[PDB]
């Protein structure tokens, strides 16, 4: 087994980033995980002629688990795993009956990475109250969380899979990050059973959501009208509103008749033949997926959430703004609440496109930063932005 | 000496080569004293000398006083250089350090005279004494050393030192040593006489590995006084505090009188700096004196009284919890304290920032959580137990109606007035037998004239003119005209999401004038209910505001 050379361009520097404070219990666990990881020879001790850094984390059940973030590096290696070496997205899918998600970051251990990229893997464990200088280590194998690792390793991956395959015509298996994506239409035992199968394949060669997926049945959450006994001058301001900006998405939404009825907001007003026509066919439209949008695999996916109260989360995907790919929603804390969403809209985005979508965060920078990590669960990290909700656009999305 | 330490490989920035600047011709006496200065350093093995061969060069300098010194100027070689990992993240707070029986500072001599130089890289460090007048060649050397004022020697100074004490850090692990710069900082919890013994044997692994160090009759004692503070041995303090009498202040004045007020601030509860802030908005020159304002006269006095009396923080038992208290202590001014048993602070501090352009004590309240959630993280790795001033059915209404996600660690509420109050609450659904204004304003782009409006459902009807404003301004404009001319319950109509999305957020306090004044009417009235509407899609009342207010261009 020997290296696969790995380049970031002939500009584009590696990257250096800050690492933020970790708490006692994260810091100790992964001194744990480090002294374990340079004795089996993964990750060297480093000295100051790397000035690279990639942030890490502890993540968890029971046991601790190193996540190393790097978006910075991915961005910075972009060239190489997608262009230079990409795995395909399968449309199929999204269109299987059930999903599975298994972790194979652990075959990235067995590889060696080229000794001239090593040193942009580069990371640090913080002191507390920075007492002392803290342990700087490299990689010197394939890393998790690096988008290079999959790329090098698909073609590994092939001879595993090769008979799974072989035996099962039917099954798609989609390589994303350090996981893996298995879908079938078999009865749930069936598919359940195959999995196991697979586990297998992968033993020798050593190897929100739920059980499993379930993406035939992902269907999108249309804007609702209010179906009233009683309309007041309010309720059709609300009404005329929330239709208004729904034309500016699907095609053939008029509110011209609606329009048509100085008054109080208080007073009751009766619903006409062509605005009740109107409403009905509105109805209809939103129903269905909007007409015209279509994914462009050249452009980034964005992602915004909305806080609606009551453990209830709205959220949209689209590329141009509000050109809904997909809209959904998601149902104990408000940040703990919000990762879980992220993690789910995440998920799906995989699944449908093979690629994660930079998030619209309604939630203080520094808040999230602090706590994302405790309730955070995947191999992965999509890109965020922190972002203050316009009012109007969660009344519109219910 | 020269550490027997591996040396740490160094390269040049991609595309480049080695320094090839010319040597100035020097003074005689220059020329003598860098002789002398070389001649030593070389015999100690810190210099080589060097054939013409070698390409690279580096001016040197010398200065005087009776000693001269060696003045190397690798501005450069600087400039050519890789880039080198960060130093140090940060500096030790004395509120983390856990208490130490005995204490001993050592200082390393000659530091990065005594660690090798990459012998790839000693080429580049090439430097010329020139002969006088420049008529012969000069002497040529090379570093074999860290040179003085070359970018990789502080990073390559602390790498060095970090690995020569991991064996002795691993053999001693209730012994703590402490690392800046040329210092060394050695605590332990044994007695006089066994740590007297263990910092000999230190030194003489220091020895063991190039590193020289002071004898026990040449280091410091009584209360040690430490990057700004005093660290005495059960409690500490920040250095002593001159607050100047003077009868005129220049604008240095009052910026060092602010940087000692925020030192200060650490463990001295209650430090304002706003009002004295106020005076150095403007950028004046830094010799100008400026008069002292009432509200700073007032903050400058209340600061001499707590300055007054000496206070002292306590230090870290990670066996105790850790509790943060916050106090209100005026507009947009928030204090707090963190302490293990009440009231024996381990330390002090104070937060006042203006996230974004409108705010209220809810948010100012969360937002202060969270910069000490981040500062307690740093200095002990873990949150402390919050004490607010504020109930929890307020933040409770507050959170769960607010749309943005929101979440503070474990806290209780405590009656230390001022509380943190919504000062009014808009209405869920509109009101019965209130009046609905429907606003509007526009202001022409060019002229930059507005008209701000409203149009009832009783029947009223008003019109204002304003100078130099834009539509954000009169839709804000409009919204102050309704709350003014309604009576104690009102329906609002705008067509401005800009307004709406402000009012909505329940500000008590801002930077506008226009949205204080809005505030005022506010917290005034009994019930005020806000919607909205699309504009220029001709809804009845909309229509009719945007007829008067479109009026003269717009
Ligand atoms: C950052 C730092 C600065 C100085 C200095 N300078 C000394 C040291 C070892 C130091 O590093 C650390 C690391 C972890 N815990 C502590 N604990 C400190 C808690 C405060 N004590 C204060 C103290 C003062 C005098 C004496 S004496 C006069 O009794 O030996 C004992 C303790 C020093 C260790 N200090």
């Amino acid at each position: 087994i020997e290296t696969v050379p790995v380049k970031l361009k002939p500009g584009m520097d590696g990257p250096k980033v800050k690492q933020w404070p970790l708490t006692e219990e994260k810091i100790k666990a992964l001194v744990e995980i480090c002294t374990e990881m340079e004795k089996e020879g993964k990750i060297s001790k480093i000295g100051p002629e790397n000035p690279y850094n990639t942030p890490v984390f502890a993540i968890k059940s029971t046991k601790w688990r190193k996540l190393v973030d790097f978006r910075e590096l991915n961005k910075r290696t972009q060239d190489f795993w997608e262009v230079q070496l990409g795995i395909p997205h399968p449309a199929g899918l999204k269109k299987k009956k059930s999903v599975t998600v298994l972790d194979v970051g652990d075959a990235y251990f067995s590889v060696p990475l080229d000794e001239d990229f090593r040193k942009y893997t580069a990371f640090t464990i913080p002191s507390i109250n920075n007492e002392t200088p803290g342990i700087r280590y490299q990689y010197n194998v394939l890393p998790q969380g690096w988008k290079g690792s999959p790329a090098i390793f698909q073609s590994s991956m092939t001879k595993i899979l090769e008979p799974f395959r072989k035996q099962n015509p039917d099954i798609v298996i989609y390589q994303y990050m350090d996981d893996l994506y298995v879908g079938s239409d078999l009865e749930i035992g069936q598919h359940r059973t195959k999995i196991e199968e697979l586990r297998q394949h992968l033993l020798r060669w050593g190897l929100w959501m739920g059980y499993e997926l379930h993406p035939d049945k992902w269907t999108v959450q249309p804007i609702v009208l209010p179906e009233k006994d009683s309309w007041t001058v309010n309720d059709i301001q609300k009404l005329v509103g929330k239709l208004n900006w729904a034309s500016q998405i699907y095609p053939g939404i008029k509110v011209r008749q609606l329009c048509k009825l100085t008054k109080a907001l208080t007073e009751v007003i009766p619903l006409t033949e062509e605005a009740e026509l109107e409403l009905a066919e509105n109805r209809e439209i939103l129903k269905e997926p909007v007409h015209g949008v279509y994914y462009d695999p050249s452009k980034d996916l964005i992602a915004e959430i909305q806080k609606q109260g009551q453990g209830q989360w709205t959220y949209q995907i689209y590329q141009e703004p509000f050109k809904n790919l997909k809209t959904g929603k998601y149902a104990t804390n408000d940040v703990k609440q919000l990762t879980e969403a992220v993690q789910k809209i995440t998920t799906e985005s995989i699944v449908i496109w093979g690629k994660t979508p930079k998030f619209k965060l309604p939630i203080q920078k520094e808040t999230w930063e602090t706590w994302w990590t405790e309730y955070w669960q995947a191999t992965w990290i999509p890109e965020w932005e922190f972002v203050n909700t316009p009012p109007l656009v969660k009344l519109w999305y219910q | 000496p020269i550490s027997p330490i591996e040396t740490v490989p160094v390269k040049l920035k991609p595309g480049m080569d080695g320094p090839k600047v010319k040597q100035w011709p020097l003074t005689e006496e220059k020329i003598k004293a860098l002789v002398e200065i070389c001649t030593e350093m070389e015999k100690e093995g810190k210099i080589s000398k060097i054939g013409p061969e070698n390409p690279y060069n580096t001016p040197v300098f010398a200065i005087k006083s009776t000693k001269w010194r060696k003045l190397v100027d690798f501005r450069e070689l600087n400039k050519r250089t890789q880039d080198f990992w960060e130093v140090q993240l940060g500096i030790p707070h004395p509120a983390g350090l856990k208490k130490k029986k005995s204490v001993t500072v050592l200082d390393v001599g000659d530091a990065y005279f005594s660690v090798p130089l990459d012998e790839d890289f000693r080429k580049y460090t090439a430097f010329t004494i020139p002969s006088i007048n420049n008529e012969t060649p000069g002497i040529r050397y090379q570093y074999n050393v860290l040179p003085q004022g070359w970018k990789g020697s502080p990073a390559i100074f602390q790498s060095s030192m970090t690995k020569i004490l991991e064996p002795f850090r691993k053999q001693n692990p209730d012994i703590v040593i402490y690392q800046y710069m040329d210092d060394l900082y050695v605590g332990s919890d044994l007695e006089i006489g066994q740590h007297r013994t263990k910092i000999e044997e230190l030194r003489q692994h220091l020895l063991r590995w190039g590193l020289t160090t002071p004898d026990k009759k040449h280091q410091k004692e009584p209360p040690f006084l430490w990057m700004g503070y005093e660290l005495h041995p059960d409690k500490w303090t920040v250095q002593p505090i001159v607050l100047p009498e003077k009868d005129s202040w220049t604008v240095n004045d009052i910026q060092k009188l602010v940087g000692k007020l925020n030192w200060a601030s650490q463990i001295y509860p209650g430090i304002k700096v706003r009002q004295l802030c106020k005076l150095l908005r403007g950028t004046k020159a830094l010799t100008e004196v400026i008069p002292l304002t009432e509200e700073a006269e007032l903050e400058l006095a209340e600061n001499r009284e707590i300055l007054k009396e000496p206070v002292h923080g306590v230090y870290y038992d990670p066996s105790k919890d850790l509790i943060a208290e916050i106090q209100k202590q005026g507009q947009g001014q928030w204090t707090y304290q963190i302490y293990q048993e009440p009231f024996k602070n381990l330390k002090t501090g104070k937060y006042a920032r203006m996230r974004g352009a409108h705010t209220n004590d809810v948010k100012q309240l969360t937002e202060a959580v969270q910069k000490i959630t981040t500062e307690s993280i740093v200095i002990w790795g873990k949150t402390p137990k919050f004490k607010l001033p504020i109930q929890k059915e307020t933040w409770e209404t507050w959170w769960t109606e607010y749309w943005q996600a929101t979440w503070i660690p474990e806290w209780e509420f405590v009656n230390t007035p001022p509380l943190v109050k919504l000062w009014y609450q808009l209405e869920k659904e509109p009101i019965v037998g209130a009046e609905t204004f429907y606003v509007d304003g526009a202001a022409n782009r060019e002229t930059k004239l507005g008209k701000a409006g409203y149009v009832t459902n009783r029947g009223r009807q008003k019109v204002v003119t304003l100078t130099d404003t834009t539509n954000q301004k009169t839709e804000l404009q409009a919204i102050y005209l309704a709350l003014q001319d309604s009576g104690l319950e009102v329906n609002i109509v705008t067509d401005s999401q800009y307004a709406l999305g402000i009012i909505q957020a329940q500000p008590d306090q801002s930077e506008s004038e226009l949205v204080n004044q809005i505030i005022e009417q506010l917290i005034k009235k009994e019930k005020v209910y806000l919607a909205w509407v699309p504009a220029h899609k001709g809804i009845g009342g909309n229509e009719q505001v945007d007829k008067l207010v479109s009026a003269g261009i717009r």
